[PDB]
């Protein structure tokens, strides 16, 4: 086991609003495979200037995934107050074969702050964060979302700069608000950008140590930090596992321009996973400097036939899956 | 809120003998597999060293004779067999949830 | 009882001793050496002859959270420096009740989660 820090010295918790009906919002965004839209490169070859059919893990034409969306937070004056999160704890979701995540899609231009519908501002594009494992049950007063065991965590860090992904055992706290305690609603991290997001000095560590205020870190066998580099561009995400570890792709070190998943990391992690439910976050902001954050979405992979057109620089531009309509089947069947 | 209880408050032993000090929580310190207590020494005019902690494992430099042991709500801490240089204050303390809390102590004399 | 010798690596040395008359409030130092100072937080406990040791609260000096037992909330104030690396607790409103010997520690994080080193205590007395 290793050594995560320190614990929270924390006597309760952030309170945290949960209110679903802010964060329904229909902003489809489906898989577009003529796009290459959710692709990971096929492992263990490379092609160029030619077109094949592969079978591999792909997200399917058209759908539309599952959304979800961070709010800043309630505040007063200059006074950051509750959390406002939606109800994503509760919503564990079955792992399967995996899942890829769009991520900053709707960024540069105008939306909502969430948390007041009529005010509006420059959406920025902004990280998800995961919680998955092999063991779900309830916390003390019968709320789902509970990670038994050993649980996978990916949590981005330091404004946006850094992502941390650690498995170790969570142990809920006791005070006011936190799972074990009084008056809980759900979990969430949080940072505040006043104190963690000055020019110069992002805080590393501030979506980790509000994490450690809800549960304690326990019998951790990794903690691994990946950099990200600080822009606004579109970029997906997307997870496997085989029995060799948990897979964690990411089209920003490779074909940051393009989508293209390419593989970045092989976590230590040998239990099978079959949950996973998303982290909610919420920004400690004051209400003048409210900011948009963009949605993102989580489409996930199953057996499927494609047809990959690979580009002269060996990069795939064009796809086509087989199996979705009787058009589609036709160009499949038309190569072989 | 958990509260430590020891036994007894004081108590003297004769060389190469067994002293037993029990600690008592009003709520079990056990969790994640571990149990959050710990012992700390305290000799006059210096402050606690800690002995044992996690209720069994010895920290360095500290010899075999202190064992310690137990889970849950009931602890003790065993010295055998007991050299002149064990006389000193003996304090449990759970690490289970804020507020800490440490036990009143048990004062160990030799003859 | 002097059990000494030479040093270890890590070290948190207490401020010097205090008397000070009833209603007055005295702020005591707590200066850390050897290792990353914001990673472990300072916990401070008070010893009188009656009472055995009672833990005030904790500090952590990375984000000046602090987190005080009831009995404390309003006696005590727990702050630190990163710069010189050091942890204050100042105590108001000295009753002669607050007479007592007042020790930092820190929480050693993995393993043990205990108080794995301590400073010497500040001597506090409050002459009426
Ligand atoms: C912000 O969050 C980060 C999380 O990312 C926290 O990072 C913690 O921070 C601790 C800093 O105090 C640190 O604890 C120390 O770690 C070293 C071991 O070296 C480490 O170097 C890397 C980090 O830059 C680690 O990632 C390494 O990890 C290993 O395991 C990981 C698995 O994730 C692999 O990535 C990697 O390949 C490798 O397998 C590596 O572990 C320890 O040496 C140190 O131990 C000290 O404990 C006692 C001190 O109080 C002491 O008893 C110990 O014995 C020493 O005695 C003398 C001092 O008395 C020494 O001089 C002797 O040499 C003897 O060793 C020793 O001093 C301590 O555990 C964590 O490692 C680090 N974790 C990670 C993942 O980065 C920050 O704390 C957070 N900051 C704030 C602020 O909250
Ligand atoms: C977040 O999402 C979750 C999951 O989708 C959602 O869970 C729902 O919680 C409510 C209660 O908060 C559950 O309501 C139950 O519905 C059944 C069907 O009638 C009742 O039997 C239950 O009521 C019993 O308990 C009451 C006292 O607690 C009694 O007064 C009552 O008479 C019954 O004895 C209870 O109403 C609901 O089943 C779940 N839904 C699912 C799919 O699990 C949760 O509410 C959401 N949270 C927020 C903040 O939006
Ligand atoms: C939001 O707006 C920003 C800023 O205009 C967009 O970032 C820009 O994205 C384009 C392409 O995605 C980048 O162009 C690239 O230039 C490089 C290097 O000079 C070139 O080698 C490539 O062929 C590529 O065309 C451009 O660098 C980038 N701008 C910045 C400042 O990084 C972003 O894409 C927009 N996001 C959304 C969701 O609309
Ligand atoms: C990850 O990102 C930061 C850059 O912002 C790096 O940490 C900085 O490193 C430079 C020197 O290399 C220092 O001047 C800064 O003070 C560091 N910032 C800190 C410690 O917050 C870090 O080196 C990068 N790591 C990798 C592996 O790329
Ligand atoms: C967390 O890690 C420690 C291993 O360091 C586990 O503690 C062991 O527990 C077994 C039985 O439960 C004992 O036989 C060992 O002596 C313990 N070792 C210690 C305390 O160092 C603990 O069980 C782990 N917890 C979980 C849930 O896996
Ligand atoms: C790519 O392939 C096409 C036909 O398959 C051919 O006409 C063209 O010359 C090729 N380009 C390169 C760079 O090989
Ligand atoms: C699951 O819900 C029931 C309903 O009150 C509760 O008694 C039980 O303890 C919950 N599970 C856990 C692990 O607490
Ligand atoms: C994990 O915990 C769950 C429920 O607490 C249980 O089904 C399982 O036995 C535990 N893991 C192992 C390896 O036993």
């Amino acid at each position: 086991y290793v050594d995560v820090g320190p614990d929270s010295v924390k006597s309760a918790c952030i309170e945290v609003d949960i209110q679903q009906t802010f964060f329904d919002k229909t902003w489809p965004r489906p898989i577009d495979v003529s796009k290459a839209d959710g692709i990971i490169y096929p492992q263990g070859r490379t092609y160029s200037n030619i077109t094949i059919t592969y079978q591999g893990l792909f997200p399917y034409q058209g759908d539309h995934g599952d959304m979800y969306v961070y709010s800043a937070g309630h505040a007063t004056g200059t006074t950051p107050q509750k959390l406002f999160v939606a109800n994503y704890s509760q919503d564990v979701k079955q792992f399967a074969n995996g899942f890829v995540v769009r991520i900053g899609a709707a960024a540069n231009s105008t939306g909502t702050v969430i948390i007041s519908p009529s005010t509006s501002a420059t959406i920025r594009k902004i990280y998800p964060a995961f919680m998955l494992g092999s063991s779900v049950g309830n916390f003390s007063d019968g709320k789902m979302g509970r990670f038994f065991n050993h649980t996978l965590v990916l949590l981005p860090d330091g404004c946006g700069t850094l992502l941390r992904a650690f498995y170790c055992i969570l142990e809920p706290r006791s005070g006011n608000h936190c799972p074990a305690g009084n008056s809980y609603t759900s979990f969430a991290t949080y940072h505040t950008p006043a104190t963690d997001c000055s020019d110069g000095n992002y805080n590393r560590n501030a979506s980790l140590n509000s994490f450690k205020e809800y549960f304690n870190l326990r019998n951790c066998t990794f903690m691994y930090t990946y950099n990200i580099t600080e822009d606004e561009i579109l970029e997906w995400f997307g997870i496997t596992q085989t029995a060799q570890g948990v897979h964690l792709f990411s089209s920003r070190y490779v074909d940051l321009y393009g989508g293209n998943m390419f593989q970045f990391a092989t976590l230590p992690v040998y239990d099978t996973i079959k949950y996973y439910s998303i982290i909610p976050h919420s920004i400690r902001s004051i209400q003048s400097d409210r900011k948009a954050w963009a949605a993102f979405y989580v489409y996930k992979l199953q057996p499927l036939t494609f047809l990959l057109d690979f580009s002269v620089d060996g990069y795939i531009r064009r796809a086509i899956d087989c199996g979705f309509n009787d058009l589609s089947q036709l160009h499949c069947s038309y190569e072989s | 809120d958990i509260v430590m209880t020891q036994s007894p408050a004081s108590l003297t032993v004769s060389l190469g003998q067994r002293a037993t000090i029990s600690c008592r929580a009003s709520k079990s310190v056990s969790a994640s597999g571990y149990n959050y207590l710990h012992w700390y020494q305290q000799r006059p005019g210096q402050p606690p060293k800690l002995l044992i902690y996690l209720a069994f494992n010895l920290e360095s430099g500290v010899p075999a004779r202190f064992n310690g042991s137990g889970s849950g709500t009931d602890f003790t801490l065993n010295i055998h067999p007991v050299e002149e240089e064990d006389a000193a204050t003996y304090y449990c303390q759970h690490s289970r949830d804020l507020p800490f809390t440490f036990g009143s102590g048990t004062k160990l004399e030799i003859k | 009882g002097g059990g000494s010798g030479g040093g270890s690596e890590v070290q948190l040395v207490e401020s010097g001793a205090e008397v000070v008359k009833p209603g007055a409030s005295v702020k005591m130092s707590c200066k850390a050496s050897g290792y990353p100072f914001t990673s472990y937080n300072i916990h401070w406990i008070k010893q009188t002859p009656g009472q055995g040791l009672e833990w005030i609260g904790a500090i952590y000096p990375g984000n000046g959270d602090t987190s005080y037992t009831q009995k404390f909330k309003v006696k005590a104030t727990l702050t630190s420096d990163k710069s010189s690396s050091t942890a204050y607790m100042q105590l108001s409103s000295l009753t002669s009740e607050d007479s007592a010997v007042y020790f930092c520690a820190r929480y050693g994080n993995y393993p043990s989660y205990a108080m794995d080193y301590w400073g010497q205590g500040t001597s506090v007395t409050v002459s009426s």
